[PDB]
């Protein structure tokens, strides 16, 4: 039927509301989401050692404690000595690489599923990781094409030797001798193929880790990010007909509906973001907090034409809550400086601040006869310059250019430069005593004679005319 | 040569659709917040709606920050906040834009009556909104699968349907999807398969549709526009000083709601681009998109969804779409229409001591008028040292400034009009006199032209600055220079009362009076008569005069006789300048005859002298009006004395029909009309006692017993002479007064028995008041009715203006007088005046051409038609004119202010029009509604029906609703059977044969037949005869000229039959194609012309088709006018009138007509 | 602007911070005052005329 209103009341009604143990599930999947990230974080070396560079910038004073972690489970001490802690494991699992490594990097994860990063921080390893997939594929992609489309050869047996290796030179150099009917046919692409497996092998060096492994951890990453949303974006669904029912008691404050119910969304999705079911706290009550606060938050900002800071708008609805009362309360209306008294500022600021809180006026507004005559049709222009008097600005500049040549040379000169006359600017006394080079009151006694002899009238008879 | 870059003088214009890259161009900035002003410091927020970056500073040549607040300082984009310190007139041009998230719809193009992305894609509306909402799924570029390509899917079916296919195959859904439709669609594939399929199969509900999608789609392949333009990628922002922010007295602001508006596009705007990021669930991120698709479309054009409300206030805030549209049309141009300076207005009062070319201007206003003038002039002599000093003499009114106004006042015309301006008489130029007094005075003679009365109408004043302007007033809109109706060419100065019941009062004659008798040597010696006492103003008596005729070869004959006459007729006679014969003022001079010598005066000794001529006539009316002491008293109205008598024998008339009522010898209804009939006879009969007793009654004594001559009693001589009133009127004041009507329209059988003189009861009074009521009612709604039929006449004529000299053509219509059931109701000599001869004329032997060819028909040539029996001349019209794009000035006649034939270039549309409804106030089936009718071309309700071909004709097949009737021509084929429904009383006979258009039945014709079946000619004479007829019913002379040229624009268009170049059935300009199969005669194809049909449209249906759109887009609705032009790309070249007044530069015509003929030359040219 | 500045200069003039706002009698119109009246907001002192 349109009117968008009714095709999202429709559109969400599909969605079946969550019971109360139904609301526990979608939690719990949520938790077991993240759990992978995490745990996925805590398998990539790089991951580790970013952090550690990142410590010896704060303690080298090149950046502070609040900028880098959110704390651990469970104080600058405190930080200190468990940074020292992660900095231990690393360094054993590091040189035990020599099969057997696996149980220390199994250890050298849980110490680090401890820290609870920055939202920021988190979210810049996790670009790192998926940009240096990105960088695999790459080399994937290239050694891929340059063969198969390039060279001519099948896909069928050109995954066969990569599989386990795709680093070193059993597939490229060792298969092409094998007579195949694609393999001789390898050669032309040579050169540019094993150039290019340069940065391929390097990750290895950079990352720590085999090609093969590289792939497998961001990819339960991605599994795990796409639970956790999925999870969540569930849960919201669930929840929009509450958004409905917080936003029904702020309708007219200058707001539309539609749009309420979309700010009050993104709280129910931040209350989401934050909640933890272990808490054993109603999800209704828990969110209704963020839906509600989401909403008047908005509002306060974008519902004006001006804006206005919020302590100014709650400033505002303190008087109106007086004036309700104080309305009958005083049989007439409290007088402009009563609510003064009964609000804690200066008392004087109601005037002020009750002059810019006003909502501007319709320039559209009709006024008078019905006609097509409306208020803004009647605001003039106080910005422009009327023409009665811009002809007397360009006669002025005549009567001082005739009035200069009257003068000598010098004093003409002179008198345009103390003065902005059809030039730059203006220099002051000393300034004018540079060009010159006869300098201070030598100059001062010309400009005098100047005015002077401007002042008894032949000259003086036209100038006058324009002071009235 | 190399052509230009900047700024040159433009000629047309073109209109098309926005790329998102050329949205772009013109955007200074992207506004990325909704924030307006500071809230403390007023100051634009920067990337806001207002901002001081993006699109001007604030406050002239000035940074924002503050940093250079030097004049010299000027293309500098400051280092902190970058604002270039320039006008703050460039807030008022500089654009923005706004880059949407999802793809957005515009409100235009969906909503439009033929909803344009619609039958572009020939899909349906209804499943194209149920997609932007994404309430299904469509499919797009389906392959070779299951489905079509423009296929509509739901929820299930595009599941099912992908696993099934998960390639190969494709849908979307929202504004993505169709703008996906748009670029994927192959115009040039899909016009050549529609053309196919046009040829294949014949039904006029399949080609009719299909016709028109083609053209829509080759256009908009020529246009060069893309269909994916109509989604929106970018939106413009308006520049911020078109919609201000501007404060108010007490600290209040204000703003255009357009903010209101614009705000909330970009916060939902600005939220969707966040929901993106926050990977915010489908059903959301959804309702956000409808969200911003509803906020656009309320910000284009609002009401055409939801009708969005603005802030706090219950009004729907106004949208851009509602600030050009209106009422109607555009605001501009529209009535009203912009406020001018150096005007003014007041009162307007007499002054009859005023020349005919000047008028008395109030001191005041004058001064504050001409302020500039006079500030320049004042030191051009040196009595002010400057512009200032200048401004505080006049500001301090020093006495020397008088004599300097009177300088530049002298020369200097001024321009007069009145409320109703109907035709170009309601305003005149005139010569500026300096007088004392707050009133406008203005000359008498004028006040018929303007229908300004003295009852307290006011009048306003323009200044004309240009020296083009000055001379445009005193050779064109000046006093002098229109002394006649463009309408019809009588005199419009004829004098009005108070001097006309001078002259009759004059130019009369008692029976016996001083002086009677005697004999004079001349004029003056007969003013020295009588201003000395000796004589009475009118005695019989001969004098000699000196008359003149001018009937040698350009010379002056005198001749002098004794004259029988009066004393003030002779005194009269001295103003009579030069040729005029002395029988011209021989008569009692009513105000008819004295209309005829001054337009005798004009068409015999030209221009100049009747003027000077008039004014004379003036003065010596009011003086001798004045020393006539003319009164009314009560004693001057005459009751008959056989009056009660009357009443009294018409009073047992109905006395004894009722008795036959009684006794059932007449019926009810019978004796009502018969009642009503006796009454109605006896207004007449004392109608014509009063008139016998009052007009003649005079009974005097010369040298005998007795005599009796025309009544000296006031009011007789008020309505003999013409000044005032008339029988009617007179009428009502003695005699009784008529039989009122009672409101359902029937009419009181016991009439008004009393008079105005005698007193009126109660109930003769309250009955009287109906016909009062409805007149006042009537008159006060017809008044505006008038106007609405002027407009839709200037609205189907305006471009029309005399262009060539002469076409050439030896086509035109027969003049005869309308010679109607009595002995001519118009003669012949009116309907040919001033027109031109079609072809040389006998007289009743011949090789003897009395009039040869093509010549202007004057008062001589017409005359010499007199002499001669001639009864018939064929003359050239307008709507025979050969010349495409105009009419030539050989075809349409000499009418003028002026005798001269019609100038090349004057706009003869809007005089036309202006001539039809100047006079419509006056009219009242039959009336003005009539009138509206006929130039509609409306079918009436029971029309006849003519013979479709000639032949004998029989009737055929039997009762179905239609009994056929089969004709039957004698050589050509039979097979035209029409079906006429039978239960029409026929007329034409079974048996006999009828020629194509002959009466078939009775009852009125449409003229659509009349132009089909009669031809041409036939039906022009139809609606020109027609119309005649209603007005000349009220006493309306209006000459056929302009009723001719409102017919010429109502056929305007016509439609093609065969082909060899254009479509078959296409509606085109006669124009146009005229010039097409004469272009195609020679040359091109030896000869493909193809034949047409020439078609009547109505005037309001004609004055819709018109090339430049910045016309249409003014009279018509705004909305539709400027989109289905949009997509072809139409280009505007401007050429007419409607148009170039838009867009303010000269009009092509008049004064300016030769500018636009030497650009149009400079064009198209090397 | 420069030429104002000279103007004021030769003449010796202090522009003052204050624009004129003052009610004059309209153009044309004469009469005699038979009455004032002076509206204050409650907290202003009242002036001398007042
Ligand atoms: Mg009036
Ligand atoms: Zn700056
Ligand atoms: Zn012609």
């Amino acid at each position: 039927t349109t009117d968008p209103v009714r095709m999202y009341m429709r559109e969400m009604g599909t969605v079946e509301l969550l019971t109360r143990e139904g609301e526990i599930d979608i939690a719990k999947r949520i938790e077991d989401g993240i759990n992978q990230v995490q745990c996925s974080v805590a398998e990539y070396p790089e991951a580790i050692t970013y952090l550690l560079e990142q410590y010896d910038r704060v303690e080298a004073e090149e950046a502070r404690l609040s900028d880098l972690i959110t704390g651990f489970v469970d104080d600058p001490e405190l930080a200190r000595e468990k940074f020292a802690e992660l900095r231990a494991q690393y360094v054993v699992t590091r040189d035990t690489i020599k099969a057997t490594a696996q149980e220390e990097i199994l250890k050298l994860s849980e110490v680090f599923k401890q820290f609870r990063l920055v939202p920021k921080q988190f979210d810049y390893l996790v670009n790192s990781m998926r940009v240096m997939m990105d960088r695999v594929r790459t080399q994937e992609r290239l050694i891929m094409k340059l063969c198969v489309e390039q060279c001519k050869m099948p896909k069928k047996n050109f995954i066969t030797l990569f599989t386990g290796n795709e680093t070193s030179d059993t597939w490229f150099n060792a298969a092409i001798a094998m007579n195949k009917p694609w393999s001789e046919k390898l050669h032309d692409v040579s050169e540019e193929v094993h150039r290019a497996l340069q940065k391929l092998q390097q990750i290895e060096e950079e990352t720590g880790l085999t090609i093969e492994q590289v792939k497998d951890i961001n990819r339960r990453m991605s599994i795990g990010e796409a639970k956790a949303r999925r999870a969540k974006k569930e849960m919201v669904e669930a929840n929009l007909r509450l958004v409905i029912s917080i936003a029904k008691k702020y309708t007219n404050r200058g707001l539309q509906f539609l749009d309420l119910i979309q700010e009050g969304n993104i709280g129910l999705m931040k209350a989401v973001d934050k909640f933890e079911y272990r808490r054993g706290y109603k999800f209704s009550t828990y969110a209704t907090w963020w839906i509600r606060q989401a909403i008047t938050r908005s509002i306060a900002d974008q519902a004006r034409t001006i804006r206005i800071p919020v302590h100014m708008i709650e400033t505002i609805n303190k008087l109106n809550r007086i004036s309700r009362q104080m309305l009958q309360e005083m049989g007439r209306e409290p007088t402009p400086e009563e609510l003064a008294e009964r609000m804690l500022m200066p008392e004087d600021k109601i005037r002020k601040v009750l002059k810019i809180a006003k909502e501007p006026i319709s320039m559209e507004t009709p006024i008078g006869d019905d006609e097509d005559s409306h208020l803004g049709d009647f605001i003039e222009d106080t910005t422009l310059e009327l023409p009665l008097d811009s002809a007397t600005t360009e006669s002025l500049r005549a009567a001082t250019h005739d009035v200069l040549a009257g003068l000598t040379a010098r004093e003409a000169k002179v008198l345009r430069m103390r003065f902005g006359i059809d030039m730059n600017t203006d220099y002051t006394l000393e300034e004018v005593g540079k060009q010159f080079d006869v300098t201070r009151e030598r100059i001062r006694q010309i400009e005098a004679k100047a005015l002077r002899k401007l002042r008894h009238p032949s000259r003086s008879e036209v100038l006058r005319s324009f002071l009235d | 040569l190399k052509a230009q870059t900047k700024t040159e003088e433009f000629d047309a214009i073109k209109i098309a659709l926005a790329s998102p890259d050329m949205i772009r161009s013109w955007s200074f900035g992207e506004v990325k917040k909704p924030e307006t002003i500071n809230y403390r410091t007023f100051k634009p927020e920067r990337d806001g709606l207002f901002c001081a970056r993006i699109f001007g500073p604030v406050k002239d040549y000035e940074c924002l920050c503050g940093k250079y607040k030097r004049l010299k300082h000027r293309g500098v984009i400051c280092e902190k906040c970058g604002v270039e310190v320039t006008q703050t007139k460039v807030r008022r041009e500089r654009m923005g834009h706004i880059e949407l998230a999802s793809p957005t719809a515009h409100i235009w193009f969906l909503k439009s009556l033929p909803s344009r992305i619609g039958l572009l894609l020939d899909m349906p509306l209804r499943d194209i909104e149920r997609v932007l909402y994404f309430e299904s799924y469509v499919v797009i570029e389906g392959g070779m699968t299951n489905l079509e390509r423009q296929q509509i899917l739901t929820e299930e079916q595009y599941l099912d349907a992908l696993e099934e296919f998960g390639d190969e195959f494709d849908a979307k859904m929202g504004a993505e999807a169709i703008q996906a439709l748009l670029k994927s669609m192959d115009l040039e594939q899909e016009c050549e398969q529609l053309r196919e399929e046009l040829n294949e199969t014949n039904s006029e509900t399949k080609r009719k549709k299909l016709t028109k999608r083609i053209k829509l789609l080759e256009a908009f392949v020529q246009s060069g526009n893309k269909p994916e333009w109509m989604i929106l990628t970018v939106l413009p922002v308006l520049p911020p000083d078109l919609r201000p922010l501007v404060p108010l007295d007490g600290g209040r602001f204000a703003t255009s709601d357009l903010n209101d508006l614009y705000r909330r596009v970009i916060n939902r705007n600005n939220r969707l681009k966040r929901l993106l990021d926050l990977a915010a669930p489908d059903i959301i991120v959804r309702n956000e998109k409808r969200m911003l698709q509803e906020a656009v479309d309320a910000l284009l054009d609002n009401g055409r969804r939801g009708r969005a409300i603005t802030g706090s206030n219950k009004r729907p805030l106004k949208s851009l779409a509602d600030m050009i549209k209106g009422k109607q049309g555009r605001f501009r141009q529209n009535l009203l229409g912009k406020r001018v300076d150096y005007s003014g207005r007041s009162v307007i009062t007499v002054g009859p001591y005023l020349r005919l070319h000047q008028c008395g201007l109030p001191k005041k206003m004058a001064l504050e008028l001409f302020k500039p003038f006079i500030y320049g002039k004042l030191e051009l002599r040196g009595l002010a040292t400057t512009i200032k000093a200048a401004k505080k003499m006049v500001e301090r009114e020093e006495a020397v400034v008088w004599d300097i106004l009177d300088e530049v006042i002298r020369e200097h015309p001024v321009l007069l009009n009145r409320a109703p301006t109907l035709h170009r008489l309601g305003i005149q130029a005139f010569e500026p006199v300096l007088i004392e007094g707050k009133a406008i005075q203005l000359h008498p003679l004028v006040c018929a032209a303007y229908n300004a009365d003295f009852d307290g109408d006011q009048m306003a004043v323009h200044v004309p600055l240009t020296l083009e302007a000055q001379l445009e007033a005193r050779a064109l809109m000046m006093s002098t220079n229109n002394i006649l109706s463009p309408a019809n060419g009588e005199p419009i100065i004829v004098p009005s009362q108070d001097v006309v019941l001078g002259l009759y009062y004059m130019t009369r004659d008692c029976v016996n009076a001083k002086g009677e008798g005697m004999v004079l040597t001349g004029p003056k010696e007969a003013e020295r008569l009588y201003r000395s006492g000796l004589a009475s103003l009118h005695a019989r008596v001969k004098v000699r005069i000196t008359e003149y005729e001018k009937d040698a070869n350009g010379e002056l004959v005198a001749k002098t006789s004794l004259k029988d006459t009066t004393v003030g007729r002779a005194i009269l006679w001295m103003i009579v300048p030069k040729g005029l014969p002395y029988s011209i003022v021989n008569q009692a001079l009513g105000k008819k005859a004295i209309s005829k010598m001054l337009n005798t005066c004009y068409r015999i000794l030209g221009l100049k002298p009747t003027v000077i001529f008039a004014d004379q006539i003036m003065y010596t009316g009011f003086a001798y009006a004045a020393r006539s002491g003319a009164s009314v008293g009560i004693d001057d109205m005459v009751i008959p004395e056989k009056k009660h008598e009357i009443i009294s024998e018409a009073e047992a008339e109905v006395a004894e029909i009722q008795e036959q009522f009684q006794s059932g010898l007449v019926t009810a209804g019978e004796r009502y009309n018969k009642v009503i009939d006796i009454w109605a006879a006896a207004n007449d009969r004392v109608s014509k006692a009063m008139m016998d007793n009052l007009q003649t009654e005079t009974v005097i004594n010369r040298d005998g017993q007795e005599e009796k001559q025309v009544s000296f009693n006031s009011i007789y001589m008020m309505a003999d002479s013409g000044a005032r009133g008339s029988a009617a009127q007179i009428r009502q004041l003695a005699g009784m007064r008529g039989l009122m009507a009672k409101p359902d329209g029937s009419i009181i059988e016991t009439p008004i028995t009393a008079n105005f003189r005698e007193g009126l009861n109660v109930l003769q009074y309250f009955i009287s008041t109906h016909g009062a009521r409805k007149g006042l009612a009537d008159t006060a709604l017809k008044t505006a009715n008038s106007g609405y039929l002027t407009r839709r006449l200037v609205d189907v004529a305006q471009d029309l203006v005399v262009t060539e000299d002469d076409c050439g053509t030896h086509e035109g219509i027969m003049m005869t007088p309308v010679i109607e059931g009595g002995d001519v109701k118009e003669p012949l000599r009116d309907r040919v005046l001033g027109r031109v001869t079609a072809e040389d004329v006998l007289k009743p032997g011949t090789a003897d051409i009395l009039v040869p060819r093509n010549t202007l028909l004057h008062e001589q040539w017409c005359d010499l038609l007199e002499e001669n029996s001639v009864d018939a001349v064929k003359v050239r019209s307008v709507v025979s004119c050969d010349t495409d794009f105009g009419v030539c000035a050989h075809c349409y006649g000499r009418d003028l202010a002026r005798g001269h034939i019609i100038n090349k270039g004057e706009a003869i549309g809007v005089i036309a029009a202006q001539s039809i409804g100047e006079p419509g106030t006056q009219l009242t089936t039959g009336g003005l509604p009539r009138v509206a009718d006929l130039f509609e071309a409306r079918r009436p309700k029971e029309p006849a029906i003519l013979a479709e071909i000639s032949g004998i004709v029989s009737f055929g097949k039997e009762t179905k609703g239609k009994r056929r009737l089969v004709i039957t021509p004698v050589d050509g084929s039979d097979p035209y059977e029409e079906m006429i429904p039978k239960w029409r009383q026929l007329n034409v006979f079974e048996g006999e044969r009828v020629e194509r258009g002959d009466v078939i039945s009775d009852g009125p014709e449409a003229p659509h037949d009349i132009l089909r079946l009669r031809g041409v000619h036939a039906v022009t004479r139809y609606i020109v005869n027609e119309v005649q007829d209603v007005y000349r019913l009220q006493g309306v002379k209006i000459n056929d000229k302009h009723i001719e040229v409102i017919v010429r624009q109502m056929l305007r268009k016509a439609t093609i039959v065969n082909a060899g170049s254009s479509d078959f059935l296409e509606g085109e300009q006669v124009e146009y194609s005229r010039v097409k199969i004469a272009n195609r005669e020679l040359e091109a194809n030896g000869k493909v012309g193809a034949t047409y049909s020439r078609d009547l449209l109505g005037i309001t249906k004609a004055s819709l088709a018109t090339e430049s759109f910045i016309s249409a887009a003014s009279f018509q609705e705004t909305t539709r006018v400027l989109t289905e032009a949009a997509v072809a790309g139409k280009r505007d070249e401007l050429r007419g009138l409607k148009e170039n007044v838009i867009v303010g530069r000269l009009i092509p015509a008049g004064t300016g007509y030769a500018y636009h003929q030497d650009r149009m030359r400079r064009r198209a040219a090397g | 602007t420069p030429e104002e500045k000279l103007l004021r200069a030769i003449f010796g003039e202090k522009a003052s911070d204050v624009k004129d706002s003052s009610l004059r009698v309209p153009n044309g119109v004469s009469g005699t005052v038979i009455d004032v009246q002076v509206f204050t907001r409650d907290g202003v002192e009242k002036d001398k005329r007042a």
